[PDB]
């Protein structure tokens, strides 16, 4: 209820200035109990607004990038505090946000749900650290959308092996054959 | 042998580039696979030897690079191998051969051999700082005896490279992913650069000099992985502390040195900012608070434990000139230093500037 | 796949070995296209990549005009020359099919 | 007027920049000859013709060659953009012309007056209105050439326009409360 | 001042310490951003011949101290949203105002290394323009864009061209 009907408020708001203020401020507010908030958000909110196709015109720009930025800042947050065990829910809610991720790439259908998750990807590979090192828990049937996030890139190179799980055998084949299209 | 002595076969046949590409097809059949070291090679030695390369033998190569029909990376392999004992102007000849090439690398197709594309480049990256060192040596020779003509000619060559792709995860990530495999070429990088430290310095180009310190920099861009105006200011940091104050005093410092650390990766706080902001927060929350028993607490917070936050701080990263700069910020504020002494009965800030001295 | 793409592809002349890009995602309405010249009369070229606007038929398939491809050499400059002219020529209802032969028939007389 | 005109379109109709530096040849003595005042439905029956042609390829060189009409000072800047963004057959539907028309006013619009660039700048944000929220995974890239335009004119460092002109445009077309 | 003189590299966006509405409810304000307070509600409240003397306390008292880059903001944010009054009444102090504000965009052109906040001056001078004094400063503005820095000039060219 906490997490729905506050990004419900910063999806009202109109103008960037106020939406960058509310993010930066909904973090702090979220920090009580950061783990199940991020639990929360991910899973049950960003999945309902990127699967609705009436809750997608929320998703424009000024609000749009705001709610991006907060969850890959959730996400890392996450993550950070204190073959990977599939048994946390912390790894089964990025999970299946990614897979997420990928079905909406690769859809028939483009709109501001496709430029959110493009946005979601940008800010992942901004803030990216040593922690998440594979754009952290990039699963191992992804990276099989690094490819559409090559096709449809509006994105520079060299952030796809930011993206992509290096430092593995199959890693290297999928970083080459993506950038060698970039 | 057989497949070279068709390359004999326009020894001086001036067939052409076209019924050399017919003839080829007619020769070695392409029916089950080729190109597995076939054209390259056989191309290239038959081409170099000697003094002068055949233009003509040459002319089928830059045909075949043209019309993707070799690799796009056993050439690459194939200039690696070369070995720059000629110290003539074959070496340009194999630069104008990577001209029209370098720039645009598709290897697009099959694609696993894309990583032996990177491994290529990495051979080629090496053979360009080779060539480099000879025609350096060249230099030096030359100043001692003959005036330059085409000594740094390779340094447009290295040009060729510098661009996001050419030294991307085409050559740069995937160098790394390729020195899990051939950790000795990440050492190859390294050890032509040492040389490079020898034979570069020495040289008295200025222009050229500053040109091959960018590529060298560029080079020692293979660790590479914004906002400089942030105008704004920061609120997250503010209310990250004045929580950490309100719900959870007694909670460890590392806690919230963790914490802290996050946030001003995540928003890239310059670190100036940031002290600037965890003290404004600090006596924000003194100045709103209860009467009795809860400013006793935002007190104790502000001048004992945030001072050990920062010092803790201090250790996970020129912090005291950073934690200065913060200061002269926040003694730049008299309304909320001046409330802060009122509420406090004392000067709030000589208290806790003498504080914030007393440990590191 | 549009399934009479699937057709035209079925039906072609052996030489013309026609694939699908790796790169897209041929999921689209619109396929993309990776075809190679073989046939041994010619010569052999770049490659033409195709791209079907799936509304087609009575849509053209875009040509990818690139001097990236063709810059180096004479032989390859000709061929793009008469390529371009001759696909100008075609008439506002192109099939992957006459493309296909507009550009055999353009290696053809680029050999002249 | 009308005659060697459609005369001038059976031959485009009926070595490729050698055919169209003879077609700007054509177009050069007709302009010469051309009233002062019909320049407009004459821009209007031209651009008309060229949305006719439903192949890629026949626009593409008919739009090079208006490139080269309007680059040579030949055509006005002011007259041929608006004529290209102000048109009946400029449908989003069909992308090709869309990718294509926004590839040419990205080239030519670099030289119009500032009160030319306010015009225009109104009438693309009025054209990327019609444009609704969902469109297929395949067209984005290509409709994606508006964003070009709007980008070039609203860059300070290209300095196009007035600034304070670009933000009354699109404040009057987006008001308080609307993204 | 201090503040806006010398130690400008201490006071952080000058756009942000110049309002007091915020700045303040969260405790960063600044005494600068105080007397910009009560400068606007004394002006806001006197009569038309009381600001009559707001242009002669801009050229012959304001014009020779500002030379900083914040001094110039903090001299627009005081007098520019008072030329709405200025014109409907007295249509010649604005003018003047608008004489005073070009002349001291000169100066300060002419006194600083390089002017960082260029986009937002030249937008409220183009405001200005367009609104309040329209197409009757063109010939003493024309001289002070003359001789302003190539990229200044390159913004405010349709000033008057």
């Amino acid at each position: 209820w906490f997490c729905n009907n506050l990004i419900k408020e910063l999806l009202k708001e109109t103008r960037k200035e106020h939406t960058l203020r509310a993010v930066e401020l909904l973090y702090s507010i979220f920090c009580l109990d950061m783990q199940q908030v991020t639990l929360v958000l991910l899973g049950h909110i960003l999945p309902g607004l990127l699967t609705d196709s009436s809750k997608w015109h929320s998703l424009m720009d000024p609000p749009g990038t705001a709610l991006a930025k907060l969850a890959v800042w959730c996400a890392l947050s996450s993550y950070s505090s204190h073959t990977v065990n599939m048994r946390d829910p912390l790894n089964r809610v990025l999970a299946n946000l990614f897979l997420l991720i990928s079905s909406i790439l690769g859809s028939r259908t483009a709109g501001p749900h496709t430029q959110f998750v493009q946005w979601f990807m940008e800010e992942c590979v901004d803030c990216l650290e040593q922690g998440g090192r594979g754009s952290v828990l990039q699963f191992m049937p992804f990276t099989t959308v690094s490819e559409l996030v090559k096709v449809s890139a509006m994105s520079s190179p060299k952030v796809v092996l930011a993206i992509t799980d290096l430092s593995l055998p199959l890693g290297r084949q999928v970083a080459a054959k993506a950038i060698a299209a970039l | 042998v057989n497949l070279k002595q068709a390359i004999l076969q326009a020894w001086k046949e001036r067939w052409s580039d076209y019924q050399w590409a017919i003839n080829m097809k007619k020769f070695f059949p392409k029916g089950a696979t080729w190109d597995i070291l076939n054209l390259a090679d056989a191309l290239l030695e038959q081409a170099m030897i000697g003094p002068s390369p055949n233009p003509l033998i040459l002319s089928y190569l830059k045909y075949a690079i043209s019309s993707q029909m070799v690799s796009y990376s056993s050439v690459l392999t194939a200039i690696s191998k070369f070995d720059d004992f000629s110290r003539d102007l074959c070496v340009q000849a194999l630069l104008d051969i990577m001209d029209m090439f370098c720039d645009r690398l598709s290897c697009h197709g099959k694609a696993e051999e894309c990583i032996g594309l990177c491994r290529a480049l990495l051979s080629a990256l090496h053979w360009l700082l080779r060539c480099t060192a000879a025609s350096a040596e060249r230099l030096r020779e030359g100043l001692e005896a003959g005036t330059p003509a085409a000594g740094e000619k390779q340094l447009a060559m290295c040009l060729q490279r510098l661009e996001k792709t050419l030294s991307s995860t085409k050559n740069r990530a995937l160098l790394h992913i390729a020195k899990l495999e051939e950790a000795s070429s990440w050492t190859a990088i390294e050890h032509s650069l040492l040389k490079l430290g020898e034979i570069l310095a020495n040289l008295s180009n200025p222009q050229l000099r500053s040109q091959a310190e960018q590529c060298g920099t560029l080079i020692r861009s293979i660790p590479t992985m914004a906002e400089q105006m942030h105008k704004t200011g920061f609120p997250t940091v503010h209310a990250v502390i004045l929580l950490e104050g309100t719900m959870n005093l007694t909670g460890e410092t590392q806690s919230l040195v963790e914490q802290l650390t996050m946030v001003k990766r995540m928003q890239h706080i310059p670190t100036p900012l940031f002290v600037l902001e965890i003290w404004k927060a600090c006596f924000v929350g003194l100045i709103e608070s209860p009467e009795g028993t809860e400013e006793l607490k935002w007190t104790a917070f502000t001048f004992l434990k945030i001072p050990q936050v920062l010092v803790k701080l201090k250790k996970y990263s020129d912090f005291t000139e950073d934690v200065n700069c913060a200061f002269e910020f926040l003694l730049k504020l008299t309304p909320l230093l001046d409330k802060a002494d009122q509420r406090c009965n004392c000067d709030c800030t000589n208290f806790l500037l003498q504080e914030c001295g007393k440990q590191g | 796949i549009p399934s009479v793409l699937q057709g035209e592809v079925a039906r072609l002349d052996p030489k013309f070995l026609v694939n699908l890009d790796p790169s897209h995602c041929s999921n689209n309405g619109t396929v993309h296209l990776i075809c190679k010249l073989d046939d041994k009369d010619l010569p052999s070229v770049p490659p033409l990549e195709l791209s079907v606007p799936a509304d087609y038929p009575a849509q053209s398939p875009l040509w990818i005009d690139r001097q990236w491809q063709y810059d180096a050499n004479p032989f390859l400059q000709s061929v793009h020359r008469c390529m371009t002219s001759r696909l100008l020529q075609l008439p506002d209802k192109h099939s992957v099919t006459a493309l296909l032969n507009t550009w055999a028939q353009s290696v053809h007389q680029a050999c002249l | 007027m009308e005659t060697q005109l459609q005369s001038i379109f059976e031959e485009v109709v009926k070595d490729e920049k050698t055919k169209l530096i003879s077609c700007l040849g054509a177009f050069r003595q007709f302009w010469g000859g051309l009233s002062q005042e019909s320049h407009e439905q004459c821009i209007q029956w031209i651009v008309k013709f060229i949305h006719g042609q439903h192949s890629p390829k026949r626009i593409s060189f008919l739009y090079d060659c208006l490139a080269m009409a309007v680059e040579t000072g030949l055509l006005p800047p002011r007259l041929v953009c608006e004529s290209l963004i102000n048109s009946d057959t400029l449908e989003w539907e069909r992308t090709q012309l869309w990718a294509l028309t926004f590839k040419l006013v990205r080239k030519i619009i670099g030289g119009v007056d500032y009160k030319g660039v306010r015009d225009l700048l109104k009438v693309i944000l009025e054209k990327i209105l019609t444009i609704p929220n969902t469109v297929s995974s395949a067209v984005v890239q290509q409709l994606l050439a508006a964003r070009e335009v709007i980008a070039y004119i609203l860059e300070r460092n290209a300095c196009l326009l007035p600034a304070y002109f670009a933000v009354t445009e699109i404040r009057k077309l987006y008001p308080e409360g609307k993204l | 001042s201090p503040s806006l003189t010398s130690e400008t590299e201490w006071v952080g966006y000058p756009f942000r310490l110049f309002d007091f509405t915020a700045c303040h409810q969260s405790y960063s304000e600044m005494s600068c951003s105080y007397t910009l307070a009560l400068a606007h509600a004394v002006w806001h409240h006197s009569s038309i011949g009381q600001l009559s003397l707001i242009p002669k306390f801009l050229t012959e008292v304001l014009l020779p101290i500002v030379k900083t880059e914040f001094q110039l903001l903090y001299v627009y944010h005081l007098v520019g949203p008072f030329l709405q009054r200025f014109q409907q009444e007295r249509t010649r102090c604005m003018i003047e105002i608008g004489v005073a504000f070009y002349d001291m965009l000169l100066n300060v052109d002419q006194c600083s290394t390089h002017l960082n906040y260029m986009d937002p001056i030249c937008d409220f001078l183009y405001h200005m323009k367009y609104m309040f004094t329209g197409d009757s400063v063109k010939e003493q503005v024309e001289k002070i864009i003359c001789n302003l820095k190539p990229a200044l000039k390159l913004r405010l060219r349709f000033i008057t061209h």
